[PDB]
């Protein structure tokens, strides 16, 4: 019988920037609510698992732990800033405002929807007058009213700015928290966003199962000293088999033999 | 935009009743909620009673039940809302409110202070 399980896959390099969400400093511009195209690139979600430092992370249509597996063609990373009194409320199959008219989500949207604190860092000690609500729509110059002023004052027309009674002395309920949704696309297209691949130590000289990125058998390996490329993978001069297979760490040429 | 003006408020006796006026302009409010909200010195703003006139369904606070009944003229195209047996929580400035969404049914009316997108000057109500 085999003596253990084995799998070899290669260091990670490409780590998703989801270092704007730790080390975020700036809002983004009033026309772009952080609306970003991800791919191309391995998406680690480990540090989210056990961070739980954080308000809220709750994301629903696949379980938590088999994220890794799936593969998609796209990711959306939206981010907007939102008060606290809503963060229940933003959620795929519920009403509410924002969600309801500006953008629609499916009732069913699969998704992964965070809510993080910003009340330390943030949050403004005389307030932060950033915050706007777009509150109508009636069909499928902008003026609160229904007759166009032309340049002329009068009924509906009005001043440019008031001073807005935006405040930070609100309770505990009450403070504005920032609200990120990952988006997973799984569209006609060729797989190019992967989840990390972790591998483990090898032992040599054993019979044993290896899987070399996703290639599985069985055996007891040795060393072979033939000529191949490290880019080599196919070749016709025995024509027969699989003959031989190459760790990424370690560029060494092995062979199998089957056990009895 | 919607301009809301409170009318009728002043001092009264316990036991004694009262009579505020909403008047509401730039928005036909014949098929939507309206509603009065209070706020007293050491009470957070907490509505008070609300009004659908499309079927005129009414709400009331748990604080009023019971003691408040509101109406709502299309004629005048007001909301009138009578005090009886006043007791001295009641003493408060009234703001009269609507939702930013018109309803259409017999929903009943919130009494959350975040509930007004408009709001008027209010009138002082003293049961003294």
């Amino acid at each position: 019988q085999p003596t253990e399980s084995i799998v070899r896959f290669p260091n990670i390099t490409n780590l998703c920037p989801f270092g704007e969400v730790f080390n975020a400093t700036r809002f983004a511009s009033v026309y772009a609510w952080n609306r970003k195209r991800i791919s191309n690139c391995v998406a680690d979600y480990s540090v989210l698992y056990n961070s739980a430092s954080f308000s809220t992370f709750k994301c629903y249509g696949v379980s938590p732990t088999k994220l890794n597996d799936l593969c998609f063609t796209n990711v959306y990373a939206d981010s907007f800033v939102i008060r606290g009194d809503e963060v229940r409320q933003i959620a795929p199959g519920q009403t509410g405002k924002i969600a309801d008219y500006n953008y629609k989500l499916p009732d069913d949207f699969t998704g992964c929807v965070i809510a993080w604190n910003s009340n330390n860092l943030d949050s403004k000690v005389g307030g932060n007058y950033n915050y706007l609500y777009r509150l109508f729509r009636k069909s499928n110059i902008y003026q609160a009213g229904s007759t166009p002023c032309n340049g002329v004052e009068g009924f509906n027309c009005y001043f440019p700015l008031q001073s807005y009674g935006f405040q930070p002395t609100n309770g505990v309920g009450y403070q504005p928290y920032r609200v990120v949704v990952l988006s997973f696309e799984l569209l006609h297209a060729p797989a190019t966003v992967c989840g990390p691949k972790k591998s483990t130590n090898l032992v040599k000289n054993k019979c044993v199962n290896f899987n070399f990125n996703g290639l599985t058998g069985t055996g007891v390996l040795t060393e072979s000293n033939k000529k191949f490329l490290p880019f080599q993978q196919f070749g016709r001069d025995i024509a027969d088999t699989t003959d031989a297979v190459r760790d990424p760490q370690t560029l060494e040429i092995l062979d199998i033999t089957p056990c009895s | 935009q919607v301009q809301l003006q409170e009318s009728g408020g002043g001092a009264v006796q316990p036991g004694g009743s009262l009579g505020l006026s909403c008047t509401a302009s730039g928005f036909n409010f014949e098929t939507s909620t309206v509603g009065w909200f209070r706020q007293a010195p050491g009470k957070e703003n907490e509505g008070v009673s609300c009004i659908n006139k499309g079927y005129e369904d009414t709400n009331y606070a748990d604080s009023v039940k019971g003691r408040f009944t509101i109406s709502r003229d299309a004629a005048k195209n007001t909301v009138y809302l009578q005090m009886d047996s006043l007791q001295p929580e009641d003493t408060a400035t009234y703001y009269c409110a609507a939702h930013n969404e018109p309803y259409f049914c017999d929903y009943s009316g919130r009494f959350r202070w975040n509930e007004y997108s408009y709001y008027g000057q209010g009138t002082q109500v003293t049961v003294s």
